[PDB]
This record gives structure tokens, C-alpha cells and sequence, in this order.
């Protein structure tokens, strides 16, 4: 749970697409060979705004990142994504009351 | 392949390459006969497999943690599991930094201040936490127990960029009793990095002549020669260096640059005479006068 | 030379009786000055100091017993003679004298093989002669 | 002073500077520290690894194995009553090593001369202060005879060989001014 993916599902109980104003644009690259950065951005601005990346495995057990108010988070090797095998991203944020999400890439994410 | 770092841990080596097939990996426990083991990995009581046997290929780094062996409600064995990454066939160099001083893929810098063989190695990684270091010494290979190297100690934590770097260092010493005049073998060191599931290996070979830097000179003292404009200047051998102070030797080397370029001056002899300028200090440095050596710290009186 | 730690006479003295009177005297003359020492008058007994016995040899009697025969070697004009007898871990006592035979014979030794050191020493006159330097010393 | 402490001091920077022409000589051949193993000739044959030791340093005298290669040759470089045993095998196993090497160091050079071209040749000066210690070591000290080949060598083995050779001296010329150093003193 610290710096790591919770397996657990999302603690906000509607992930309903809330507005027009959706994260955009995510995109994930390697930085090293054990460091990676994924960057998003929210088109619609909040002084309260939380970001989530969200991800999911080819198994399926999808698990989400806490990050707080970022565009970008790094991890490593055993965060929990799978670094070699296909792997789904995307971000989710609860602004407004209302958790819009970013439409969903799936990259090799060993790139 | 598979092969026991130490008991109940298994280091795994996997090649790193996308969409790779995992080897079939074999868990077996050295426990009286039990019909019904059940096997976990996760702390969560999902039960992964049945029987006193799991096969489970480790084709990605969730696949490798504490499996645990427990039947009857009691957890008869443990099966660590450790991964050894290899890419494009090379081992994986993550968990230290390459500080490139010497040249490059160099990770461990070791250094000594005396003859006797006492020596320290100091390796800079900038992995916070969940880091464990395994230390192995020996002169050549032919000498079984020949070094006695000590624990790994965190050192310092210094600020590069906004990394953070921190620097562990262990004490190993000679342990051989008979003395011998000059070496034939390099002394190896060897450190098992451990992080997480992640497991890395580094090697370094050396000579104690080599590595040695001197400690600065001790009670340096200036005296004004009477009535003239030059200041004898006289320094002593330092207590730690090895004894007697004949066999092994060193060479001072003086600067008066202070506060003329280069006022360097190398002096066998452990008193000099250089004129003094009211705005400036005078420095020595010690080498080993025998072999080249790393320059001590320089020791500076005000003049 | 300003500074002198000794003078060497290059002649030896080769003394017409053993009991002869030989005087010496060192005078020290500078600008200002001159101070003479005092005559010593030293007999060539004094003078000689007969050298460290350079030869060293240990047997056990030709056996295995503990009694130890010490065969040296030493300058001809010797009249006496001091054996270490001290056992080597710990010094205990060295006998005062010895007969005057270059081979020692039948001297009493610890009946273990354990190493002892040997240090020899010869008089050149029990009268008025200085005892030499002890032998370099003999491990077992 | 020292006179052999002054022969030996001259060994170290005679070879100090062959070292220097060698590198620079042979560019490609490789001859830095790094790149170059260290293979010592008289490795089991003589005991100055062991015997040749400040007095303090050797004590337990187990490790003199059984007298080693005991000569103890007489030498007009100490006094036969001046110093201990543990002086007089090193003094001797010195003599023994220097002479392994000058036997081998003239066998290389009669090899060097025949090359075509003159691209490096051992120090003539370096061999005749090696000579020198020697006959001040042992008087019994027996003078190499010229040595020739009637056939011609390949000539990079021999370059590697001189390298290797070059080195391991090095060490062992700073062993030598040690022991002299230590004598002296
Ligand atoms: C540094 O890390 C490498 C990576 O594992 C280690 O190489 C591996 O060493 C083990 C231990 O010897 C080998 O496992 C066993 O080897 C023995 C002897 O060949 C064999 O009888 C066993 O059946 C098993 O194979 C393993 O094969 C080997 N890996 C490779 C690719 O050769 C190395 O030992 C580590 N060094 C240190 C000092 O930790
Ligand atoms: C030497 O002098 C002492 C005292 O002055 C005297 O007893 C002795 O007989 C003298 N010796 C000779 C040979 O005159």
C-alpha cells in the first residue's frame, strides 16, 4: 500500500463518468531500466482535485495507485504492474464530487 | 536455474524480455510426510496448491515471494523465493550505482590505511529501504576463512541532486596469521545485494598496496628559524600507519599556496624549510614513498 | 673536526709487560681559550676488552641424555670464562665462571628438548681485564 | 648510508624507467599495470616472501618452512657476526631471485637484438646494477655467460613475456630497498 498498488478495489463507491471535463492525453514511458513515469493531464482545473492511475493486469486483478493532485508518478519493477507482459492504464479523478476517467491505454510499458 | 542463496531462500534467474515464458519451478518441503499440504503465498488464506509438492513458474516478479509450506494448521516449512532479472544475458545492475571514478561498471571502492590488512569498502545505492547487504572476503581462492569481513553499517546520507544517495561500508580484515613480505593474490570481495524479491551480486578484486590511503601527517609544527626570513617547519609519522617506520615508508609533499601557484615541494625528510607570507597557510600531504598511492588528507597550520 | 664523538689510534699497542703504565691527556684550544684534561694512567689490562665469542656449538653428549657439552670458539689469551644456563622462557641464573675450555663439557641442561637461549661471555684477566659482550644468543 | 641500500635504491629507479621505455616502446603490446598479470618466476624456488621481514613482524618462526632453501651464503653486504638468521636467509634468498632474473633478462635481450628493426632492448645499465648487488650479496657470484640463439624467435611472445616480467620485477626491487632500508636502520 506504501508506494505500491493496492489490489483492494478504489475506496469511492461510483466510478460514473461525471463531466465533459475528462484527464487526457495518458502516456507512459521508461525513464531507466527500473524506473518508469506515467503523465496525464485534467482539462477542467480544482483546488481540491485528486488524481488516481488505475490499472489492471492481463489476470485481470485490476488495482489502483494513490497519488495526490499529479500529473506524473513513478514506480518500479515491483509496484505491481507487470513489466514485461501487456498491462491496461488509466486515470481516474474525483473533482467535484465526480470521478471522470481517461480513456484506457494497454502498452507493453517495458518501452 | 534454481540454487539456494541460504536455507528456505531460492535465488531464480529469469531472462527480461517482453512476453518471456517462466521456467518450471519446482517447491518441495523437507518435512515428515503430510497428506493435504496446503501452500500460500499472499498473507490472504488463498490457498495456491495442494500436496507436499507446487509447481509455480516465475515468469514475473509477483510470482516470486514467501511461499509458505503449512499443513494441519501449522506452517511445517518456508519458501522464500528471490529473482536474479538477466537482460540481453547480462545480469541486472540495479540495486547500487555506478560512481565511475576508477572507469566504468565500477560499484565497489575499498581503501585501507595500514599494512596490517585491515581494510573498508564503501558501495553507494539509493534504495531507502527493504535493503540487505551479504559480505564475502577471501585472499585468492586457495585460503578458506582467510578474511573476516564485519557487517554492513548505513555510513552517511548525502544530498546528489535530490536522490539522496546513501553509503553503506563494511570492515573486513586479513585474518591469515603468518606475515609475508609481498602479495601474490588479490584480495575479493563480494556483496549479495538483497531488495524485496530482487536479488544482485557484485565482485571486486584488489591489492592492500594499491588501495591504501595514509591518514594525515601528525603534530605538525611551525618554528621561526632566529633572525632570518624562512620558517622550519616539522611534522611526525602517523601512529596508525603500520611499524616499524623504516620497513614501510612515506613521502610529504608541501604546499605554502594557502590563501605561487603550486608552492609543492616532496620531502623525504620530516622537517622543511619554506619562507612564510603573513597571508597564507602551509599544507602536507602523505603518500607511500615505495609504491603510488592515493594522497592522504591535506593537514594545514596557520602561518 | 668541531665536533668529535672519538679518536682512534691508527697503531695498535702491543704491550712490552701485561703491567705497563700508559697515560692519556685531550687538550681543547680555541681563539679565546685552551682547557687540558687531566692525565688518566691506564694499565693495558684496562684498556683491553677481550672480543664476544664468535663460534657456538650445542651437543648432547652425543646422546639423548639431558647433560649438554657447548662447543665455542674465542680469542687464545683467555684465563676464564661465563655460561647462560638460564632457562629460556624464564631467566633464572648464569654461572660466574666456567673452566678455561674452549668445548664446554658435562654442563647440567633441562632433560626437555625445549628451545633455551645460550649466550656466551670470556674475561680476558680476572684481575683487571673488562668481560666480553654476551655471544649472540643460540635458539635450543 | 647504506652502500647496498644505495645498489638497491639505483635497482628501483633503473627499473622504474625500463618500465616507462617499455610502455612507451611497445604502444599496442599491452603494458599498463591493469592490463598485465602477476606472475612471479621465482614463486616456490626462494623464501624472500617469507624470510625477508622486519624482526618485530616474524615471531611464531613456524612459517620458515623447515629452513627454506638455507644457503645462508657469506656476503660483503652485512658482517658474518653482525646480524640475526632471519637477515642472513633473506640476504641470501635476495641473491637467489636477482640471479633468476638477470639469467632470464639476458635470455630475452639476445632475443631483442635479432629483431629487424630496434623497437625495444632491456636496459644495459639496469643488468649491470643487478650484477653489481649481486657480487656484494654473495662472493661466490657466478657472472652469466652471453647467451645467443642460432635461430630467430617469434618476437611478440617474447614483448609479452618482458612485460610481465618488467612488472613483477618492479615489486620486487621495492622489497629489496625495504630490507636495505630496514638494515640501515
Ligand atoms: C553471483 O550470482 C550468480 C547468479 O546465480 C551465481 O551463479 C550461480 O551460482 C550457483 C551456485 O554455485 C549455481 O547454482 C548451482 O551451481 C552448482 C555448481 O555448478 C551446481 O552443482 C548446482 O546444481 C547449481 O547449478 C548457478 O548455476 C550459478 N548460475 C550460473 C548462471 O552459472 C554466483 O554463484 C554468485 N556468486 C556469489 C559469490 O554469490
Ligand atoms: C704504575 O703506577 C702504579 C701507581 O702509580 C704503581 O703501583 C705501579 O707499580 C706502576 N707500574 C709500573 C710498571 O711502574
Amino acid at each position: 500500500r506504501t508506494s505500491e498498488c493496492c489490489f483492494q478495489d478504489p475506496p469511492y463507491p461510483d466510478a460514473d463518468s461525471g463531466s465533459a471535463s475528462g484527464p487526457r492525453d495518458l502516456r507512459c514511458y521508461r525513464i531507466s531500466s527500473d524506473r518508469y513515469e506515467c503523465s496525464w493531464q485534467y482539462e477542467g482545473p480544482t483546488a481540491g482535485v485528486s488524481h488516481f492511475l488505475r490499472c489492471c493486469l492481463s489476470s485481470g486483478r485490476c488495482c489502483y495507485f494513490a497519488a495526490g493532485s499529479a500529473t506524473r508518478l513513478q514506480f518500479s519493477d515491483q509496484a505491481g504492474v507487470s513489466v514485461l507482459y501487456t498491462v491496461t492504464l488509466w486515470v481516474e479523478s474525483w473533482a467535484r464530487n465526480q470521478t471522470e476517467k481517461s480513456p484506457e491505454v494497454t502498452l507493453q510499458l517495458y518501452n | 536455474a534454481i540454487w539456494e542463496l541460504k536455507k528456505d531462500v531460492y535465488v531464480v534467474e529469469l531472462d527480461w524480455y517482453p512476453d518471456a515464458p517462466g521456467e518450471m519451478v519446482v517447491l518441495t518441503c523437507d518435512t515428515p510426510e503430510e497428506d493435504g499440504i496446503t501452500w500460500t503465498l499472499d498473507q490472504s488464506s488463498e490457498v495456491l496448491g495442494s500436496g507436499k509438492t507446487l509447481t509455480i513458474q516465475v515468469k514475473e516478479f509477483g510470482d516470486a515471494g514467501q511461499y509458505t509450506c503449512h499443513k494441519g494448521g501449522e506452517v511445517l516449512s518456508h519458501s522464500l523465493l528471490l529473482l536474479h532479472k538477466k537482460e540481453d544475458g547480462i545480469w541486472s545492475t540495479d540495486i547500487l550505482k555506478d560512481q565511475k571514478e576508477p572507469k566504468n561498471k565500477t560499484f565497489l571502492r575499498c581503501e585501507a590505511k595500514n599494512y596490517s590488512g585491515r581494510f573498508t569498502c564503501w558501495w553507494l545505492t539509493t534504495i531507502s529501504t527493504d535493503l540487505t547487504f551479504s559480505v564475502k572476503s577471501s585472499r585468492g581462492s586457495s585460503d578458506p576463512q582467510g578474511v573476516t569481513c564485519g557487517a554492513a553499517t548505513l555510513s552517511a546520507e548525502r544530498v546528489r541532486g535530490d536522490n539522496k544517495e546513501y553509503e553503506y561500508s563494511v570492515e573486513c580484515q586479513e585474518d591469515s596469521a603468518c606475515p609475508a613480505a609481498e602479495e601474490s593474490l588479490p584480495i575479493e570481495v563480494m556483496v549479495d545485494a538483497v531488495h524485496k524479491l530482487k536479488y544482485e551480486n557484485y565482485t571486486s578484486s584488489f591489492f592492500i598496496r594499491d588501495i591504501i590511503k595514509p591518514d594525515p601527517p601528525k603534530n605538525l609544527q611551525l618554528k621561526p628559524l632566529k633572525n632570518s626570513r624562512q620558517v622550519e617547519v616539522s611534522w611526525e609519522y602517523p601512529d596508525t600507519w603500520s611499524t616499524p617506520h623504516s620497513y614501510f615508508s612515506l613521502t610529504f609533499c608541501v604546499q605554502v599556496q594557502g590563501k605561487e601557484k603550486k608552492d609543492r615541494v616532496f620531502t623525504d625528510k620530516t622537517s622543511a624549510t619554506v619562507i612564510c607570507r603573513k597571508n597564507a597557510s602551509i599544507s602536507v600531504r602523505a603518500q607511500d614513498r615505495y609504491y603510488s598511492s592515493s594522497w592522504s588528507e591535506w593537514a594545514s597550520v596557520p602561518c | 673536526d668541531i665536533y668529535c664523538d672519538y679518536l682512534d689510534f691508527g697503531i695498535n699497542l702491543t704491550p712490552e709487560s701485561p703491567e705497563s703504565n700508559f697515560t692519556a691527556k685531550v687538550t681543547a684550544v680555541n681563539s679565546l681559550g685552551s682547557s687540558s684534561s687531566l692525565p688518566s694512567t691506564f694499565t693495558f689490562l684496562d684498556i683491553v676488552r677481550p672480543l664476544p665469542p664468535w663460534d657456538i656449538r650445542i651437543k648432547f653428549q652425543k646422546a639423548s641424555v639431558s647433560r649438554c657439552t657447548l662447543y665455542w670458539r674465542d680469542e687464545g689469551l683467555v684465563l676464564l670464562n661465563r655460561l647462560r644456563y638460564r632457562p629460556s622462557n624464564s631467566r633464572l641464573w648464569n654461572m660466574v665462571n666456567v673452566t678455561k675450555a674452549k668445548g664446554r663439557h658435562d654442563l647440567l641442561d633441562l632433560k626437555p628438548f625445549t628451545e633455551y637461549e645460550f649466550q656466551i661471555s670470556s674475561k680476558l684477566h680476572l684481575y683487571k681485564g673488562s668481560w666480553s659482550d654476551w655471544s649472540e644468543s643460540l635458539r635450543a | 648510508m647504506f652502500p647496498c641500500l644505495h645498489h638497491s635504491q639505483n635497482l628501483l629507479r633503473a627499473v622504474s624507467n625500463m618500465l616507462q621505455k617499455a610502455r612507451q616502446t611497445l604502444e599496442f603490446y599491452p603494458c599498463t599495470s591493469e592490463e598485465i598479470d602477476h606472475e612471479d618466476i621465482t614463486k616456490d624456488k626462494t623464501s624472500t616472501v617469507e624470510a625477508c621481514l622486519p624482526l618485530e613482524l616474524t615471531k611464531n618462526e613456524s612459517c620458515l618452512n623447515s629452513r627454506e632453501t638455507s644457503f645462508i651464503t657469506n656476503g660483503s653486504c652485512l658482517a658474518s657476526r653482525k646480524t640475526s638468521f632471519m637477515m642472513a636467509l633473506c640476504l641470501s634468498s635476495i641473491y637467489e631471485d636477482l640471479k633468476m632474473y638477470q639469467v632470464e633478462f639476458k635470455t630475452m635481450n639476445a632475443k631483442l637484438l635479432m629483431d629487424p628493426k630496434r623497437q625495444i632492448f632491456l636496459d644495459q645499465n639496469m643488468l649491470a646494477v643487478i650484477d653489481e648487488l649481486m657480487q656484494a650479496l654473495n662472493f661466490n657470484s657466478e657472472t652469466v655467460p652471453q647467451k645467443s640463439s642460432l635461430e630467430e624467435p617469434d618476437f611478440y611472445k617474447t614483448k609479452i613475456k618482458l612485460c610481465i616480467l618488467l612488472h613483477a620485477f618492479r615489486i620486487r626491487a621495492v622489497t629489496i630497498d625495504r630490507v636495505m632500508s630496514y638494515l640501515n636502520a
